[PDB]
């Protein structure tokens, strides 16, 4: 007819102009001929502008668009893990259907001021630079930030992977946090190579794979991130921890402003639409961490933004900083010269801190990312070649050494108690003896020695957390005493 | 009477109408799916239709729904029972405590005082704070900026002066978050709750307002909760005639908002972007029946690292450097710095103690790789004795503060505007060379470093 029923006048770019849909409501879902789905976003007086979901090239001027009924929602729960899902939630992995037993609302608004609870537990990368230099905390949100090749989704996958040494242990005071990965713009192919690793690690079984590629339309990519933390909030609403990685959300702006500019609504700042800061702001503010009166779940996320030529001033990384706990910038430089995780200490912080790690990790990384920045500082000033004193050698020496402790390959996690041995390793002089050249292969060695010989200091740190002082340092002083002779 | 809607585009909403078109401001109901939502008129299109920004999210929206012209502005409740409470843009409550049973309330949007009835010249106003009120005071009516990072007592130094008006002047205070983060929204009103300045269990009883629309609300939300927060605190200022604080977390979030919303309907786009005011800038002001002070949290996106005046009265420059020397509150005396500093305003006494106690203190900076690197023998005798001063000085700055009080034991303490200014004046005169220098660390006025002095 015209009041739940409408007519395509247009069509193309994946957008259609609809006639009539008379009592549709916007942000409505609606069906199309070949089981095709769309969104609406502009009511008209005399039409309604949808955005499609599907391929549009099947669609054609005179097509009968029919309501849902029901703003665009999504499934989520338990069924998810293990599976790979496009930005609606179908599966796209051939493993049969989800069987899904709850569904909910992708863009929502995010919980208000008093069910939350400050952030105080850690959420651990794995990696030695941002687990003691940038700590991220479960109901964090921690920018990733820097140009193509910076490694940074190496940084958030190497995260998913760490969890297993955490995951399944729901009885020693250790919730699992689960996984959702969100790939926006990204190939076909690298999508599918990313995931190959999370099964072969068997890192799948605790992760969700939502993808809207290149290849998808923009209305997927925009809808992506939104869908997935739904299915994120899942976890943070019923008690549970979840992380959540939005690979990137600088494609997800390009999606909005090509959607936004097709409905014929006006440019803001660099074309993007008026309100694109309020696009990443609701969905981050959904990441958050709940008091016990609230179940005591979190989502921590970790937004992925890419620069041009490291230029962080540009407009949407100046909005995602401005949304965030901080920011771990990633930078092309030291990524060249293989510093890797590339990260620049000067411009990296977590707002939370201390909080955001155990004890024994407070009591020996605070110094490490001001004598990191100063160091780096101090190399660039050396390059010039006038007169080095004892003094400024000496840090020279130990900030080198500092930088090869910070290098570290993919999939290679460390855990925190072991992070904290080697950071104090670093900071207490045991590395001055050894080249530069060797700081890496010494460090090998150490991780090898403390897991074959020193096993049971390394799960009582894990669960009797302590600070590094009298009798926990004396067993740390000792075990690098113990591989110094074997070194030698 | 009514109108219908014709038009949903985000937060884009276009209101046709049949008798009264309502005029540009007015504030519009319409019932999205049970719960209502507040409109706000922007433009006058023709067709006997209105162009209007929303309030809250849009989506579920149907064109033809029924609009109600309420006849004014966007109202919002105001009086005793907004304090200790959190009302968002629209004067609802967003801290779970129950309904805001006020007897008035007030349109956001309100015309400038004018001429008649302004206060005559310009008027400190004393917060009891020994380095503001000496080197940088603030005026009644004025715009502070409170410049800072994190770990240097920010919240801190808000608190005391939400408490110290209330204490020393009988006022009141509102805090208007806006555009921030939900996360440290949360911090905040717990950290008031610890020092006292907000009392659940006696709300009435509350020094602060707070009014919070922040990163999770839409661009209209976002935009006019700084104005909902200001309304609150003129009537504080009418009904009891005292000097009230409006803080504001703050401007750059108030323009990104306010620009959000111009884009939205349709504008081309193209120093003062952290600091500079809209009309909001003439209702911030002091009359005959009280003044609203504004102090603004100055913030650009710069949370990547921890500059001069642009549309600021006075200044609070917090120091990372002044907080690791154990100085609280964490304020750089010669950063620091105020329009009303001057002989004409605060009086000649007033001027000139400040004046010598910057003087002494940037002498004392331009010694100190001296006495870092040499004995304090290096010295000549006259640059000994002003180092001397300087070091009682910078701890005769110090003060307790009445809200941290739980975190640390010891009282707080006002202290009167002539205490600071004798009180120094004494110590630049040479007066109590003599006292020890930890008897000038952490008290009052002069007569508590005395009292000091006789314990140690």
């Amino acid at each position: 007819e015209v009041a739940e029923v409408g007519q395509v006048l247009s069509v193309g770019d994946g957008i259609a102009r609809v006639y009539g849909l008379d009592k549709v409501q916007a942000g409505e879902m609606v069906e199309f001929p070949g089981g095709i789905r769309g969104m609406v976003l502009n009511l008209e007086t005399d039409n309604v502008g949808v955005v499609i979901f599907g391929d549009d090239r099947d669609i054609k001027e005179g097509d009968t668009v029919k309501r849902t009924g029901a703003i665009v929602e999504v499934p989520a729960g338990k069924e998810l893990l293990g599976r790979v899902v496009d930005a609606l939630g179908n599966p796209i992995d051939g493993k049969g259907p989800l069987n899904a037993s709850e569904r909910r609302i992708a863009d929502v608004k995010a919980p208000g001021i008093m069910p939350r609870k400050s952030v105080h537990e850690p959420m651990a990368t794995g990696l030695k630079s941002v687990d003691a230099m940038i700590p991220v905390g479960r109901g964090q949100r921690e920018l990733i930030i820097g140009d193509r090749q910076t490694g940074k989704t190496a940084i958030a996958l190497d995260t998913i992977l760490n969890q297993a040494n955490y995951n399944g242990r729901e009885a020693d005071g250790m919730k699992t946090l689960h996984c959702i990965y969100v790939a926006v713009g990204q190939k076909r192919s690298t999508v599918a190579q990313l995931v190959k690793k999370l099964e072969e690690t068997g890192a799948m079984a605790y992760t969700t794979v939502v993808a809207a590629t290149a290849s998808d339309p923009a209305p997927m990519q925009y809808l992506a991130p939104y869908s997935a933390t739904a299915m994120g909030e899942y976890f943070r609403d019923n008690g549970m921890d979840a992380l959540i990685i939005y690979d990137d959300l600088s494609k997800q702006a390009v999606a909005y402003r090509q959607m936004s500019l097709l409905l014929r609504r006006p440019p803001g700042r660099e074309a993007y639409p008026g309100d694109v800061f309020y696009l990443h702001s609701r969905l981050l503010e959904r990441s958050a961490k709940l008091n016990e009166a609230n179940g005591a779940g979190s989502l921590t996320a970790l937004p992925i933004i890419e620069t041009q030529a490291g230029d962080v001033s540009a407009y949407i990384p100046t909005n995602v900083i401005s949304i965030t706990d901080g920011q771990i910038f990633l930078e092309t430089e030291l990524f060249f010269q293989g510093i890797r995780p590339a990260v620049n200490t000067g411009l990296s912080v977590s707002r939370v801190g201390s909080a955001a790690q155990t004890k024994a990790m407070k009591s020996v990384a605070g110094p490490v990312k001001l004598e990191l920045a100063q160091y780096r500082e101090m190399a660039a000033f050396a390059q010039f070649g006038s007169d080095l004193d004892a003094a400024t050698q000496k840090l020279l020496n130990r900030g080198a050494r500092l930088t090869e402790l910070m290098k570290q390959p993919q999939y290679s996690p460390l855990t925190n108690a072991e992070i904290v041995i080697v950071i104090y390793a670093g900071t207490k002089g045991y590395l001055d003896g050894i080249p530069v050249r060797d700081v890496t292969k010494w460090e090998h060695g150490l991780l090898q020695y403390l897991r074959n010989q020193k096993a049971d200091l390394l799960e009582d740190m894990t669960k009797n957390d302590r600070k590094v002082a009298g009798e926990l340092e004396d067993a740390i002083k000792a075990a690098l005493d113990g591989y110094a002779k074997t070194y030698a | 009477a009514n109108g219908k809607i014709t038009q949903v585009i985000g937060a884009v909403v276009d209101v046709q109408f049949d008798g009264q078109l309502p005029a540009i401001l007015n504030a519009l109901e319409t019932e999205n799916n049970g719960k209502r939502l507040v409109l706000e008129v922007a433009q006058h299109l023709g067709e006997n239709t209105v162009r209007t920004i929303a309030m809250d999210a849009t989506e579920g929206l149907v064109r033809g729904l029924p609009v109600k012209d309420t006849g004014g502005p966007i109202m919002v409740p105001v009086g005793d029972a907004t304090l200790g409470r959190i009302l968002n843009v629209v004067g609802e409550p967003v801290d779970e405590g129950g309904p805001v049973e006020a007897t008035q309330t007030r349109a956001i949007h309100q015309q400038a005082p004018d001429f008649a009835a302004q206060a005559t010249a310009s008027e400190i106003l004393v917060t009891g704070i020994k380095v503001i009120d000496l080197l940088a005071p603030y005026s009644k009516g004025g715009k502070i900026g409170l410049f800072g990072g994190a770990g240097v007592g920010k919240t801190v130094l808000i608190m005391e002066l939400i408490n110290n008006i209330a204490k020393v002047h009988s006022g009141y205070s509102v805090f208007a978050g806006v555009g921030e983060r939900t996360r440290e929204g949360n911090d905040l009103y717990h950290e008031m709750v610890e020092s006292g300045v907000i009392k659940p269990d006696d709300l009435s009883k509350s020094q602060v307002a707070l009014v919070y629309g922040q990163m999770n609300e839409p661009p209209g939300a976002r935009m006019r909760v700084a104005l909902t927060g200001l309304t609150v605190a003129e009537q504080f200022r009418d009904a009891t005639g005292t000097d009230v604080l409006f803080f504001v977390d703050n401007i750059f979030r108030f323009t990104q908002a306010g620009s959000e919303v111009s884009a939205l309907l349709g504008r081309i786009p193209s120093p003062t972007l952290a600091t500079d005011m809209g009309a909001m800038q003439e209702r911030i002001t002091s009359t005959k029946n009280g003044s609203i002070t504004s102090i603004q949290a100055v913030y650009v996106p710069a949370d990547d690292l921890t500059t001069t005046f642009a549309h600021l009265d006075a200044t609070t420059v917090l120091s990372r450097a002044i907080s690791e020397l154990g100085i609280y509150p964490a304020v750089d005396p010669l950063d620091s710095n105020s329009r009303i500093l001057d002989p004409a305003v605060v009086g000649e006494e007033h001027y000139q103690v400040a004046r010598d106690v910057q003087g002494i203190l940037q002498k004392y900076k331009s010694l100190q790789d001296i006495i870092a690197i040499l004995g304090m023998d290096e010295l000549s005798e006259e640059d000994k004795l002003t180092v001397a001063r300087a070091r009682k000085i910078q701890r005769f700055l110090s003060q307790p503060f009445d809200v941290a009080k739980v975190f640390t034991g010891s009282d707080g303490v006002q202290v009167p505007l002539e205490d600071t200014i004798k009180s120094f004046k004494a110590v630049v005169a040479g007066e109590y060379d003599h006292l020890p220098e930890a008897a000038f660390y952490m008290v009052g006025g002069i007569e508590d470093v005395k009292a000091k002095a006789q314990r140690l």
